[PDB]
């Protein structure tokens, strides 16, 4: 069976070092191209280089002259990525694939992938959230429906939870995935959408918890006085 | 040289599903497509215009010409929404892809977002950091494109949007935050978050009331 | 001409080891 297989993941500070490696396996490995791809979480796919390990030749996009290093071992059976001095936007999965080399007897084009191997370049160390209170307005209501919620900001690492009212209130909870900063912190917000004529009875608090950082906040979310 | 597809397509099951990647002259030479799920590498689906892997089913055809390549799914099925590449050999060094549309198969009907927009609380204020939270839900299908204006000027720094995901009655939610300093949340008149979905835009603004 | 040759070419390669 035809395959590519990537090395594990990787999670890594600015400034290091790194070498991913992709094996084939149950092909001719020195004559086929093995291209690299980027692709950041949630973009689209970045292509950066490529290389013959027949003759080892190597191409680059322009872009990437100077700041990545592609290699290949026949011996081994295996292609490399390397990089000298990650950053922070060096962060993204990477892709090995199998290229044809412009015969009619191949597939002309990217027919194998490997599975991808994961950079995480970042100077982040553990942080706990900071909970702000998302608090409904005179604007927000619309048939009788209001959006409340807490603003989870600043922590580091994933993951947090969030509840509402100690586990009691449900329906209308949305919890949006976190977003990464260009602090190399974390950020998200969970929302609920109630009964306007509720926001003088019933009282809400959003419960959130980093427990990589042992940190239990518990927010009071109110309208403004205004 | 940049190859251009649509960010978004939806059609509907057993109807024909077309996606297009545009570029100059793109006709001359070979273009590939390939399709991709969350959380998996991509798989070529079609190759050298119009051909087809072996076990990628009939469904799937591709052509090529002028200035304009597309990729044709013929009785669409829910299992082949995903994202989809166009990919193409321009220059000796520059291999190109396009940048991806999501296909969506419809399994309910459309619906418009609805948008909330948070501005900054006095807690966060006083912390010197601000963010304006545009919150959008229950809109099908799940995509949809933020824009931040500053008084009508489009903004770009100092934003983080998410990715589309979806709600319990099944319609999808996002969110995108505008980090912003107090200085310029007090030093400017008004800001918004646009939203645009399957061609239509809510726009809501916000401004630092004096309450 | 042929369009499929006229691509390979800018990435063929001979059967080398």
């Amino acid at each position: 069976e035809v395959q590519l297989v990537q090395s594990g993941a990787e999670v890594k500070k600015p400034g290091e070092s790194l070498k991913i490696s992709c094996k084939g396996s149950g092909y001719r490995f020195p004559s086929s191209w093995i291209g690299w791809v980027r692709q950041v979480p949630g973009k689209g796919l970045e292509w950066m280089g490529i290389i013959y390990p027949g003759d080892g030749e190597t191409r680059y996009r322009a872009s990437f002259q100077g700041q990545v290093t592609i290699s290949a071992d026949q011996s081994s059976n295996t292609a490399y990525l390397q990089w000298s001095s990650l950053k922070a936007s060096d962060t993204a999965m990477y892709y090995c694939a199998r290229h044809g080399r412009g015969v009619r007897e191949v597939i002309n084009a990217f027919d194998i992938w490997g599975q991808g191997t994961m950079v995480t370049v970042s100077s982040a160390s553990t942080k706990g959230p900071s909970v702000f209170p998302l608090a409904p307005s005179s604007k927000s209501t619309s048939g009788g429906t209001a959006a409340l919620g807490c603003l989870v900001k600043d922590y580091f690492p994933e993951p947090v939870t969030v509840s509402w009212n100690s586990g009691a209130l449900t329906s209308g909870v949305h919890t949006f995935p976190a977003v990464l900063q260009s602090s190399g912190l974390y950020s998200l917000s969970s929302v609920v959408t109630v009964p306007s004529s509720s926001l003088g009875t019933q009282t809400y608090i959003c419960n959130v918890n980093h427990k990589p950082s042992n940190t239990k906040v518990d927010k009071k979310v109110e309208p403004k006085s205004c | 040289y940049e190859l251009t597809q649509p960010p978004s397509v939806s059609v509907a099951p057993g109807t024909t599903a077309t996606i297009t990647c545009g570029g100059v002259d793109i006709g001359s030479t070979l273009v590939h497509w390939y399709q991709q799920r969350p959380g998996q590498a991509p798989l070529l689906v079609i190759y050298d215009d119009s051909d087809r892997p072996s076990g990628i089913p009939e469904r799937f055809s591709g052509s090529n010409s002028g200035n304009m390549a597309t990729l044709t799914i013929s009785r669409v099925e829910a299992g082949d929404e995903a994202d989809y590449y166009c990919q193409v050999w321009h220059s000796t060094s520059a291999v190109i892809f396009g940048g991806g549309t999501k296909l969506t198969v419809l399994s309910q009907p459309k619906a418009a977002p609805s948008v909330t927009l948070f501005p900054p609380s006095s807690e966060e204020l006083q912390a010197n950091k601000a963010t304006l939270v545009c919150l959008i839900s229950d809109f099908y299908p799940g995509a949809v494109t933020v824009a931040w204006k500053a008084d009508s000027s489009p903004v770009k720094a100092g934003v983080e949007t998410t990715t589309p995901s979806k709600q319990s009655n099944n319609k999808y939610a996002a969110s995108s935050y505008l980090s912003l300093t107090p200085e310029q949340w007090k030093s400017h008149r008004s800001y918004s978050c646009q939203v645009t979905h399957e061609g239509s835009t809510v726009e809501k603004t916000v401004a630092p009331t004096e309450c | 001409r042929d369009k499929k040759q006229k691509a390979y070419a800018l990435f063929y390669r001979p059967d080398v080891v």
